[PDB]
């Protein structure tokens, strides 16, 4: 008959085999993730083998049918999803040294190893050594040379690699209708067929640059208190107008500037919020604190977790000859399986982990009804972005005085609220242009505008502009400084990490508002109210069935990103922070060089 | 999973033929637009209700 019902025909066989090669291929993922053996890796090659041959004919069998006549709206995206994701159109020696590049590139990230000057006696890693002595050790000699050392024996090796990489890329997508690579991961976010909701590609890099554009005057002010109070550390070293050093961060990249609350606390006399003891006087286990996390989900309306759920999931390492990952996850095996794999200590950083993982269940158990090739997120951010609101409120003295953790006795005035917004300041404002300088580097560079020559001439020249950091050593052509970097030797969209923080603010300010709160952003909960979690539980059923920007009008009344509710959760962090600059200097020159 | 028309109360189907969706007959083959018409459950005890 017509194309329509010869389509319906076929996705209603494709989900019927989908769900049984996928549920393999998980199970045996699973298998190795909590059983360290070979035999269980030959089991994930076997399961994953097969899993992606199915994939390769379904996406050939895929292409009989044209898409311009389907007008449901529903089955085009079915197609548009299994026709692109599957689909291979290089050559085979091409197709091979591609995929032995991405090899090599995951090899050499993982057996990359530095240590100690004129001494091959004895060598570490970068996860057990390098991480802490960037994390705690103050030796300026130590961290500067540490982070020298890594990129030259690092970057070096992935230039030429990396220059062979971006060429086979860009033929990829230039062999499909994209123009270059770049705009291939842009077309995540891309929205047609639908009036009044339509986002185009090229739309995302304004709205991303016009977003940045307010939030500067925050970034700037924590930037000059930082220096401020990093001359105390180093005098010598830091100049009161000039950039910050590029291995005086806490962490390898200058990700994150968490490890720098110590070294930068606005009142050190007063009591910091801790609960850790009190769990210990109480006797906590960890069954007990997933028990409590799973009463909060409980409280606001949404169901609790099932039968099969407590009995397969692991949550205290086995230790002994039994060796498994510790890296918190949250596996849906689909077909009514949903685990939680993460080793879990007696810490407040656990237990407010166990709530982040426990909101990515409830948003998997959320859409189990739709098809399976619509059993996602909106887009990239969305569920990042639902794990994390709910990490928010858990971290409140309410919460913390209602359950019981934290004595009545506590008082709250001007240190304790500006405390906690600093120590989130530090781990949320600082990120963003980091990330937002990388992407548009790396956008520009897929581009190819910038010559190869001028790799590295731009990457700094333009770290001085935005991120307002200097390198403390300089480098040549020969380095590769963003091959360092995990995310991008191995392949991932990194734009995720700057939509996700602007949504999940959004969010909160959304469900406080529907909440009745009143008084500061920062000290909301919504414990006892279910409005918030009906109205919640409505935008996280309809999973990839609707446009991302119809899902955001539901729930806060915008079809587009906003940066307001970011600033009003800082605004009080705003006006101390302007009140302790009146004497120090706002902006940093990109003249200066600490290499003379 | 497949079947031309729907069924009459009380009644019960075992012929297992090619069902033909396209508009060429496939002479009962397996292919494009011809599949079986039984499908087959999975059990396993790791499910959920
Ligand atoms: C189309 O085809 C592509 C690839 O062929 C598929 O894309 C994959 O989609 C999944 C689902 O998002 C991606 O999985 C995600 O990977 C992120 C990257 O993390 C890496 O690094 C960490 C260590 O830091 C490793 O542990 C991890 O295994 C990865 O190697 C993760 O961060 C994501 O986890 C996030 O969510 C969980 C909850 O689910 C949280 O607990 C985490 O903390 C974290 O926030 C996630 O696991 C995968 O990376 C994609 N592949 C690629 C190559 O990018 C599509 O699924 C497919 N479309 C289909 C089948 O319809
Ligand atoms: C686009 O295609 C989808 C899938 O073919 C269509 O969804 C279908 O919608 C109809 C009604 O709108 C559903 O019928 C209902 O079936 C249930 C039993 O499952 C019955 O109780 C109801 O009374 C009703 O008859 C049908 O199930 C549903 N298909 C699937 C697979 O769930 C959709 O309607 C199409 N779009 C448009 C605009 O027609
Ligand atoms: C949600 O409702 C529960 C049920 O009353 C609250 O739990 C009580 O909290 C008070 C503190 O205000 C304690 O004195 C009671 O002992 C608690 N009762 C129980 C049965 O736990 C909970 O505090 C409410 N959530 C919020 C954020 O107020
Ligand atoms: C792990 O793999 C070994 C090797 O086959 C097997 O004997 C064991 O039962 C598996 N499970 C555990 C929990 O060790
Ligand atoms: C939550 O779990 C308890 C069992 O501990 C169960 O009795 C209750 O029905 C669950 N909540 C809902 C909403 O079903
Ligand atoms: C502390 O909070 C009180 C609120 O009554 C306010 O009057 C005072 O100015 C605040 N102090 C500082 C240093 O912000």
């Amino acid at each position: 008959s017509t194309i329509e019902e010869q389509a319906k025909t076929f996705l209603d066989k494709f989900n019927h085999e989908a769900e049984d090669l996928f549920y393999q291929s998980s199970l045996a993922s699973w298998n190795y993730n909590t059983n360290i053996t070979e035999e269980n890796v030959q089991n994930m090659n076997n399961a994953g083998d097969k899993w992606s041959a199915f994939l390769k004919e379904q996406s050939t069998l895929a292409q009989m049918y044209p898409l311009q006549e389907i007008q449901n709206l529903t089955v085009k995206l079915q197609l548009q999803a299994l026709q692109q994701n599957g689909s291979s159109v290089l050559s085979e020696d091409k197709s091979k040294r591609l995929n032995t590049i991405l090899n090599t590139m995951s090899t050499i990230y993982s057996t990359g190893k530095v240590c100690n000057p004129d001494n091959p006696q004895e060598c570490l890693l970068l996860e057990p050594g390098l991480n802490e002595i960037m994390a705690n050790s103050l030796d300026y000699n130590e961290r500067l040379w540490a982070w020298e050392s890594w990129r030259s024996e690092v970057g070096k090796q992935l230039r030429p690699l990396y220059e062979e990489y971006v060429v086979l890329k860009n033929e990829m997508a230039r062999a499909n209708h994209y123009e270059d690579y770049g705009d291939y991961w842009r077309g995540d976010y891309e929205v047609n067929g639908v009036d009044g909701y339509d986002y185009s590609r090229g739309q995302l890099i304004e709205d991303v640059e016009h977003t940045f554009e307010e939030i500067k005057p925050l970034y700037e002010h924590l930037h000059a208190y930082v220096r401020a109070k990093l001359m105390n550390a180093y005098p010598s070293y830091i100049s009161p107008i000039g950039c910050l050093p590029a291995h005086l961060l806490g962490d390898m990249w200058g990700r994150f500037w968490t490890n720098l609350y110590s070294l930068t606390v606005p009142f050190g006399q007063k009591p910091n919020i801790d609960v850790t003891d009190a769990m210990v006087d109480q006797a906590w286990d960890a069954q007990r604190i997933f028990k409590e996390a799973e009463k909060f989900f409980v409280s606001v309306g949404l169901p609790n977790m099932t039968q099969g759920f407590w009995e397969n999931s692991m949550l205290t390492d086995p230790g002994n000859v039994q060796k498994a990952v510790c890296h918190p996850t949250a596996w849906d095996l689909g077909k009514g399986d949903f685990r939680i794999l993460m080793c879990t200590k007696v810490t407040m950083d656990d237990f407010l982990t166990a709530h982040h993982e426990m909101g990515h269940i409830q948003y998997d158990m959320a859409y189990a009804a739709q098809p399976f090739l619509l059993r996602n997120g909106a887009n990239e951010g969305f569920h990042e972005a639902v794990g994390e609101i709910m990490s928010l409120s858990a971290a409140t003295p309410k919460h913390l005085k209602s359950i019981g953790l934290l004595s009545p006795d506590f008082q709250e005035d001007n240190e304790t609220e500006i405390n906690f917004l600093l120590k989130q300041a530090l781990t949320i404002v600082g990120t963003l242009p980091f990330t937002y300088m990388l992407e548009k580097w790396r956008w520009m560079v897929f581009k190819g505008e910038i010559p190869k020559d001028q790799w590295m001439k731009k990457w700094w020249e333009m770290k001085r502009e935005i991120v307002g950091v200097v390198e403390p050593v300089p480098h040549d052509e020969t380095y590769c400084d963003p091959a360092s970097l995990f995310h991008v030797s191995n392949d991932y969209s990194f734009i995720r990490y700057y939509t996700r923080t602007l949504y999940q603010f959004q969010f909160q300010e959304a469900l406080c508002q529907a909440a009745k709160h009143e008084g500061p952003l920062h000290k909301c909960d919504i414990s006892n109210s279910t409005e918030a979690g009906q109205k919640l539980f409505n935008m996280l059923r309809l999973g990839k069935s609707e446009p991302w920007t119809l899902a955001l009008e539901n729930v806060v009344g915008a079809k587009n990103m906003n940066v307001r509710p970011l600033l009003n959760y800082f605004e009080p962090l705003f006006t101390w922070l302007k009140d302790q600059n009146k004497n120090s200097f706002v902006g940093w020159s990109t003249d200066w060089s600490p290499y003379a | 999973l497949f079947r031309k028309s729907k069924l009459k109360p009380f009644e019960r189907d075992i012929s297992t033929e090619i069902y033909q969706a396209g508009n060429k007959p496939c002479n009962g083959v397996a292919g494009p637009n011809c599949y079986s018409p039984l499908q087959s459950y999975g059990f396993r005890p790791t499910y959920g209700v």
